[PDB]
């Protein structure tokens, strides 16, 4: 864990972490929230990409 | 072949041409990663024919 993040309402939840070129850089999204389902997507970002689910 | 024979045995050897009428189809696969998968069998059945051929 190197960033977490309370949900915004421009409804991106951006976080900034390092990176290096030609790596999978797969990420682990989990999502826990109170009033709905907590869930768990996964990405990767190879290269520099956008990952958004 | 133009075998203009009027006062002329005129020869002519005009080519013409057809090309044939193939159809293809095209299928994807995404997922909630939102990387696109590969392995995937998936099966084309004409079902025009009025069975799974």
């Amino acid at each position: 864990l190197v960033a977490t993040q309370t949900t915004n309402s421009q409804g991106v939840a951006t976080f900034t972490v390092l990176s290096f070129p030609g790596v999978t850089q797969t990420f682990k999204l989990v999502a826990s929230l109170q009033g709905y389902a907590a869930s768990t997507a996964s990405v990767s970002i190879t290269g520099q990409q956008n990952a958004s689910v | 072949s133009l075998s203009v024979q009027g006062t002329t045995s005129e020869s002519a050897s005009v080519n013409v041409q057809y090309v044939p009428l193939t159809s293809t189809i095209t299928a994807t696969v995404v997922n909630q990663e939102g990387s696109p998968l590969a392995g995937a069998t998936v099966q084309l059945y004409n079902t025009t024919s009025g069975s799974n051929t």
